[PDB]
């Protein structure tokens, strides 16, 4: 249940995955979708149906990065050919993509943990030794 | 990319030596006049009663293109070249399998 | 005035109307936290009023 | 529903997209439009009609960057030809382009989250034990 | 509605734009004009008529930079020819150009956002229970 | 207000309802700790109330 | 009891482990699973059944990194072929992957250690010398 | 690695000069068309009534492979090469004894 269909990935990469290249791409899409679900905190039940457009964009970009550069190289040389890549993301998403995914969290990402001193608390204490004198209503 | 349309002439020399070359089609490639910051030098036979020069260059073309060895190519400039040898670096990266997408053809100026 | 910088903006999904103010609970026991290590929380001082 | 038409992108890039290049360009334009909608916070109903000119400019620039350099290289060399690119943007937009998009948010980007102590609040307390003595108006 | 005419750009670049290049140049001029309008905050109604000279200069320089170096390269080498460009601007304008465009903003760029505590305010309260005794003037 | 920055976010596994507030015990003897060395713990000052 | 099956690793790597390469891959997967179990603090009883998707993704990525680059090289040059890898992770997981694994800890990773002054404590003292005078209930 | 399957032809030329070459098996190796950022140039005899070209390249193969000198190799592309000389750098590092795991063969294009 990937957040983006394999057809969108094929259109973005201008390729057609065939034979074993299709299962690898599907697994990469599922991995990126799981990472996006964990980071954003929104477990989309219908993964391809109600997924937002920007979430699909982030998932597609991360999947393309993982498929084209799985080993995260910085340079490649083969004879007269050469290519130098930028610094890869720490995980799957660049900080801008992480900010896009994290937009579903409320209060601007501020989370609070409630602390306790270990004491249970008995608000009814003091009122226990109470005897009813009167009519009774 | 910029590229450059060329006119390919594919044919096979028979047993008697008659060149049967006809227009196979077109191909787009990038000419390289040197292996780096320099240029290849034109050469002369010095025994030919003329003014013909010889040059060897390179043609960077996309992998899987419709160009082969012994396939003459004519540019729009009128210059004609003969593709000598097979394609070079028509392979993925040995460490990864990365495809740079281009293979270099050695071309010898024939005009 | 409690001030927060470097927090994850673009949040609340194009902040709507119809309540939507979850009113983050900040009591005496709560510890306010943020995942980003570049975020800064501080307060702006107030006027004395004695003058 | 891209924020800029494919014809504007073709004019800017001085090219014509055909067959698979058209669908890839349209997908890239839609992705950039979704990112711009998220960043600016404005969901334009009619994407090409009432989109502002600067938003179209930012979307077109980002789409051209994504189409020409999808893999985000810094340098590539092929024989006697070599080119070196500047540092790619963090996501899709450079900080100036992010500032242009963020111009639709009011108060200079200042946002406030209201906090609560968890107490409901009963303003009517104390007034409950009230008996009306008098004429009654 | 560009801030600078195409003829001025042609004179500055010492070139003549033909088909598939005149349209691209016009689009670049319009894009830079929109960016300048957004940055300066002055929507010039008659774009080529009453536009200031320095605004025209900024637009022309930015358009020339965009047309000559659209992909923002740092270096380019082809055989025995090499060229090394300076660091490109963050968006379209260098900080000096941004300062020139911002000269139309008042108070040196200082802006104030009025805040409120959420209370409505009833100045007439207290004066409501007022009965007029006397002649009445 | 106790403030923590640089802590491990994404925790509590998509923070649910039905209590789930373990209410981390912070008494006088407890020493609050975090594994990350980039985490910062500090407090925001409070109003004087004398004015 | 690896957290991810060897079939998922084969699909991701687009290979088929045979003979000795299968036992090495299984050992690497088990090692990475042990690292993940220790870091996350969750000992999954059924390793492939109830393991979360993101944990599977992290384990698969770490196993692929360990199998493809066991000796943690930065560069490698054989004749006309060169490669330049980015900085390897400190252990098995990058900081983002460590954050993903640490999501199962509560209170945002904050842990408190209770201290003592070495004194036992006798709350019953003072009440020891107590004689019951009265009816006795 | 990416590698490439090749068909080896091992045999011994007898005293009368009759080549006796038969399919010995297969070997996997990486073809290098140059020692670095350049490509080896194809050459011609100029005295041969034909269009045959000469080329010398390298074949990086794992140490201990089933390949020797005077062992023709044919690729799946139909190209045929003759392995000239022994393997090079089939030795551990002098300082440490480290094994890079690969030895380079010199191959001359025979087609």
């Amino acid at each position: 249940a990937g957040l983006a269909t394999i057809d969108e990935l094929q259109t973005l990469m201008s390729t057609v995955f065939e034979d074993d290249a299709l299962e690898q791409a599907q697994l990469v899409l599922d991995i990126v979708s799981s990472w996006a679900r964990v980071v954003s905190g929104q477990m989309w039940p219908d993964a391809p149906a109600n997924v937002p457009d920007d979430v699909r964009a982030v998932v597609l970009q991360a999947s393309r990065r993982e498929l084209k550069n799985p080993d995260r190289v910085i340079s490649r040389q083969m004879g007269p050919f050469n290519v130098q890549y930028s610094q890869p993301p720490d995980g799957f998403f660049y900080p801008a993509e992480l900010a896009i995914l994290k937009r579903f969290k409320r209060s601007g990402g501020l989370m609070t943990v409630s602390t306790s001193r270990g004491e249970e608390g008995r608000p009814w204490a003091g009122k226990t030794a109470y005897i009813r004198y009167g009519d009774g209503l | 990319m910029n590229d450059e349309t060329l006119t390919v002439y594919r044919g096979a020399t028979d047993n008697k030596g008659n060149p049967n070359k006809q227009v196979h089609g077109t191909v787009k490639g990038v000419f390289a006049w040197g292996p780096g910051t320099s240029t290849n030098k034109f050469g002369r036979d010095r025994n030919f009663k003329g003014e013909s020069s010889s040059l060897t260059a390179e043609l960077y073309v996309k992998r899987g293109a419709d160009l082969k060895a012994r396939d003459r190519i004519r540019r729009a400039n009128g210059e004609e070249y003969s593709v000598v040898g097979h394609a070079a670096w028509d392979q993925g990266h040995p460490f990864d399998g990365f495809d740079f997408g281009y293979m270099v053809f050695q071309v010898e100026a024939v005009n | 005035v409690k001030v927060a910088t470097g927090i994850d903006d673009l949040s609340e999904d194009a902040t709507p109307e119809e309540q939507q103010r979850a009113k983050l609970i900040l009591a005496q026991d709560d510890i306010l936290m943020h995942g980003n290590h570049e975020a800064k929380f501080y307060t702006l001082p107030e006027t004395s009023l004695d003058g």
